[PDB]
């Protein structure tokens, strides 16, 4: 018998997403969205070709001290992705020449973590309904 | 009685039996620019031989390209959904163990974009060839930036096979990546600017600043480069400046 964990796949990125993060700072406020899908079949095995699409929110500062707000997109989060797989489309709401710091910082020291979180979730996943 | 040819080990297949293959389902007289042959095996069991002609079709983007078997059945030659459309050009052979006979299908999907992979590694090959890649670049430039336009999780792959002038390569076309490596550490930003003709982009005096700044600058000179720009917004960690917004 195969399930939906959609609705699993979806608090535990809540959990493992927000708050995450990188004078120049910033954090993963929300989840605004995932979609996609994410099931556990039995085929031979308890296979599962999940595919998400993924947006969270995000809040930080640079510099005295100038904060900002933005999103970053992944477009997929799936069952064959590698660690080098995932894209992220940072943006950085109503934009200036000042503000020119925010993505560097988010690209050197929050996206590799966020890298290494979706990597975990197929494991979890399965040792999780798989093994079941 | 015939073993399939793409059920065969690609590491055993000859240029010449891929040669008659594609000859044999395409009509062209020409051998094919590149083939790419491969089998995705685990919890998802498809195999796949698929061509690139030396040139485009008369019919492109105006005026059947896949086989589509299950289990070694032919099904049909004219399913959508197995491949997007900006890769119309490509010809081949898909066969599925898994695909479900008679018809969202998520096994389809899965297929679609292993195949968009697979293609995007192939075109990744013919770049390292000179002479491969200007027959494609010729032939399938345009492609490539429709891919842009619409492929989110390929797009940035994709932009490493674009090609143009620049202030710094203005007799050969040049590639981002190398756009990226000539540019000075204090350099932030890849800059272009866009008009209607290289001639007059060439000349236009807002190039001035950033050549006083030894900063080179990408000539865009079509409406699809400018949009398949600000649809990137970025390359290798660079953000795209256009040097006329002001």
């Amino acid at each position: 018998v195969d399930k939906n964990c959609i609705g699993w796949a979806k608090e535990y990125f809540k959990q493992k997403i927000v708050g995450v993060e990188a004078k120049k700072y910033a954090k993963i406020k929300s989840v605004s969205s995932i979609e996609g899908d994410c099931e556990v079949n039995q085929r031979g095995k308890v296979i599962s070709l999940f595919d998400l699409k993924i947006t969270v929110l995000i809040e930080g500062h640079v510099d005295s001290a100038l904060p900002f707000e933005g999103s970053i997109n992944v477009p997929e989060v799936a069952f064959d992705s590698e660690a080098s797989s995932y894209q992220f489309d940072i943006s950085i709401f109503k934009e200036t020449s000042e503000l020119s710091e925010a993505k560097p910082l988010i690209r050197s020291e929050l996206l590799p973590k966020l890298r290494q979180i979706f990597q975990q979730f197929g494991k979890d996943l399965l040792a999780t309904h798989g093994n079941d | 009685p015939t073993k399939p040819l793409w059920t065969r080990n690609p590491s055993d297949i000859t240029q010449e039996e891929y040669n008659a293959f594609y000859k044999s389902i395409s009509n062209d007289w020409e051998d094919p620019l590149y083939v790419k042959h491969f089998s995705v095996e685990g919890q998802l069991e498809f195999r796949a031989i698929l061509f690139i002609p030396k040139r485009a079709p008369f019919d492109l983007f105006e005026s059947n390209n896949i086989k589509l078997y299950v289990r070694r059945v032919f099904i049909t030659d004219e399913a959508e959904d197995l491949i997007p459309e900006w890769l119309s050009f490509v010809k081949g052979v898909v066969d599925s163990e898994d695909l479900p006979l008679n018809l969202q299908n998520k096994i389809m999907k899965v297929i679609r974009k292993n195949i968009v992979k697979k293609l995007i590694e192939a075109f990744n090959e013919i770049a390292e060839d000179s002479e491969q890649f200007e027959k494609f670049y010729s032939a399938f430039s345009k492609n490539i930036k429709l891919g842009v336009h619409e492929d989110t999780q390929n797009r940035a792959a994709l932009a490493k096979l674009l090609r143009y002038n620049s202030t710094k390569s203005v007799d050969e076309l040049t590639s981002l990546t190398d756009y990226v490596t000539r540019m000075p550490e204090h350099q932030k930003n890849i800059y272009y600017i866009t008009g209607e003709s290289l001639k007059s982009v060439e000349k236009s005096p807002f190039l001035d600043a950033l050549k006083a700044k030894n900063f080179e600058v990408l000539f865009l000179t079509d409406p699809i480069d400018e949009y398949a720009f600000t649809q990137l917004k970025e390359f290798e960690g660079k953000t795209l400046v256009d040097i006329t917004k002001d």
